[PDB]
RNA sequence: UGGGCUACACACGUGCUACAAUGGACAAUACAAAGGGCAGCGAAACCGCGAGGUCAAGCAAUCCCAUAAAGUUGUUCUCAGUUCGGAUUGUAGUCUGCAACUCGACUACAUGAAGCUGGAAUCGCUAGUAAUCGUAGAUCAGCAUGCUACGGUGAAUACGUUC
């Protein structure tokens, strides 16, 4: 429980316990599970008090930052409110991407019905 | 520091990966693994922090992502 | 203890030859560190928020009261906080807890301090005070620390916090 | 979106690549809403719609990699 | 030529995919029918995380697309807004095209919302039948949950004419 903020869950498999952290989950969690003495065997909160050090030193080496680059999606997105399209007037007037804005139950961006 | 009502706290050694520069106090207690004498010869169980390895200011992080900059020849 | 001797070896020659004071005992000392933590519930939640601060600094913590019993929430003499003074062996130690790094989202705290020559801060949750554990705490225990100096210039407060990230 | 030359319409290139000489500002008269932004674009507007609009759109240093002159919308909502 | 037929607080039809443990993931692992393909179908071995790219012999029971899938044996998650579901949303591609912004489709990278078998009411079915996962086709350069066709697994129930 040290990776990004905390990694809350105990006694799961680590290959999906590293999904609760942001930016890594279920398929690059297999990939970033790349270390000797690091294998999922129902020891999430066990089997490692120094072996955990390599598998977040490499995450600090893993260039896409996980949580430190939460500013870049709003850098890109807020950059796209220069009024072109595809974020421009799905947010300045707030309809939804999905190409059919009122014919079906578009409620995933709508408040209610 | 009137008697009785307070929980006890005393020094530790915080075994950081960079010089372990913490001998200050705290309420945490566990098994004294590696005692010292240059620091507080006490409960050494303060485990590890991320104090002096990468500050957002007094260090260097990785570079920024991407400008316009079509350096791929489209 | 080593933080005090750096206050008695490092900042002595610096602040007396950058601000250019005359005498030697003129540097801004650090006075009390007050820690106040309000509670949004005038009923029962403060029964479970007593123990949170006592894990960070074991002084018991006063439960204050209101003064006026204002408009639409509470009547007179409830509890809505927990001030704790921290003065000498704690003010050289809780300010020596430079592990707000656990918060990590741009630990640079503030730029504008306040107009009079004190310096107040903020936190959010179980980040700082690394003695506590993130298991038994399903509530945002967020605090409001302070730092007041004997100096009478906010420029002097800009220099004096040289070792806490801004 | 592929490799091989992001498909500026060529007559627009014919206008711009020799239009950039002096300090004059006569912009487009195009209504070809297809081409992307070549990086060698000077300060000028455009006219990018043909039903009824010549919306003068800014060539300002936006994310120039978009394969569209889509700064000009087509309809209203309310 | 270039916009539109797709726009939007909304109202209702049809269809699909799901709320989990007779379920999910994971490698291994058998058995069909009906179809199309002479610039079309495309193997084998090859370079890619996959979407695919190059070349490339065989060609109408024989050749190609073309591994059917469900299930069996076995590992594992162990009853959770959850290793349930992919709705949403940016980057980085592929292909068809003169071009994919308005306005396609698919892939892996994180993002992971609504939802606990659904009020009043209301439909469809009597043995290879409803349900279950699949197969092919026309339309068509490219793009179907619809559409008409085809096999596999396969029950429960009908004493009675009163409403
Ligand atoms: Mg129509
Ligand atoms: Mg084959």
């Amino acid at each position: 429980a040290r990776i990004a903020g905390v990694d809350i869950p105990r006694e799961k498999r680590v290959v999906i316990s590293l999904t609760y952290i942001y930016g890594i989950g279920t398929s690059t969690a297999q990939k970033i599970l790349e270390e000797a003495n690091v294998s999922a065997d129902t020891r999430v909160k066990d089997l490692t008090d120094d072996e955990l050090g390599r598998i977040r030193e490499v995450v600090d080496g893993y260039k896409v930052e996980g949580d430190l680059r939460r500013e870049t999606n709003l850098n890109i997105k807020r950059l796209m409110e220069i009024s072109s399209y595809r974020g421009i007037r799905h947010r300045r007037g707030l309809p939804v991407r999905g190409q059919k804005t009122k014919n079906n139950a578009r409620t995933r961006k709508g408040p209610v019905k | 520091m009137k008697q009785g009502i307070h929980p006890e706290y005393h020094q530790v050694i915080f075994l950081d990966t960079t010089t372990n520069f913490k001998f200050l106090s705290g309420s945490t207690k566990t098994s004294s693994e590696m005692m010292e004498w240059e620091d507080g010869k006490e409960y050494p169980v303060i485990r590890l922090d991320i104090s002096s390895d990468s500050h957002p200011f007094y260090t260097g992080r990785q570079k920024f992502a991407a400008a316009d900059g079509r350096v791929e020849r489209f | 203890n080593r933080l005090k001797e750096k206050f008695n070896t490092e900042v002595t020659e610096n602040l007396m030859k950058k601000f250019n004071y005359s005498s030697v005992m003129e540097v801004p000392k650090i006075d009390k560190i007050v820690v106040n933590m309000g509670v949004g519930d005038a009923v029962q939640n403060s029964k479970v928020l007593d123990n949170a601060v006592e894990e960070l600094e074991l002084i018991t913590g006063q439960k204050p009261l209101v003064t006026k019993a204002k408009k639409s929430i509470a009547t007179f003499r409830l509890r809505e906080g927990m001030p704790i003074g921290a003065k000498v062996t704690l003010r050289g130690e809780r300010m020596y807890e430079f592990l707000d790094k656990l918060i990590s989202v741009s630990l640079p705290r503030v730029r504008d301090f306040q107009g009079v020559s004190k310096k107040a801060f903020d936190g959010r949750g179980n980040y700082t005070l690394g003695v506590k554990e993130q298991l038994i705490f399903p509530e945002i225990d967020y605090d409001k620390v302070s730092k007041v100096r004997g100096m009478d210039i906010v420029i002097v407060t800009t220099a004096n916090t040289d070792e806490e990230a801004r | 979106s592929i490799k091989k030359g992001p498909f500026v319409d060529e007559h627009l290139m014919k206008k711009v690549e020799a239009q950039e000489g002096s300090e004059k500002k006569q912009v487009i008269k195009t209504w070809s809403r297809r081409s992307t932004i070549f990086p060698n674009f000077i300060g000028h507007t455009f006219a990018v719609y043909d039903g009824r609009k010549h919306v003068p759109v800014y060539v300002t240093e936006d994310m120039v990699g978009h394969k569209l002159g889509e700064f000009a919308p087509t309809r209203t909502f309310k």
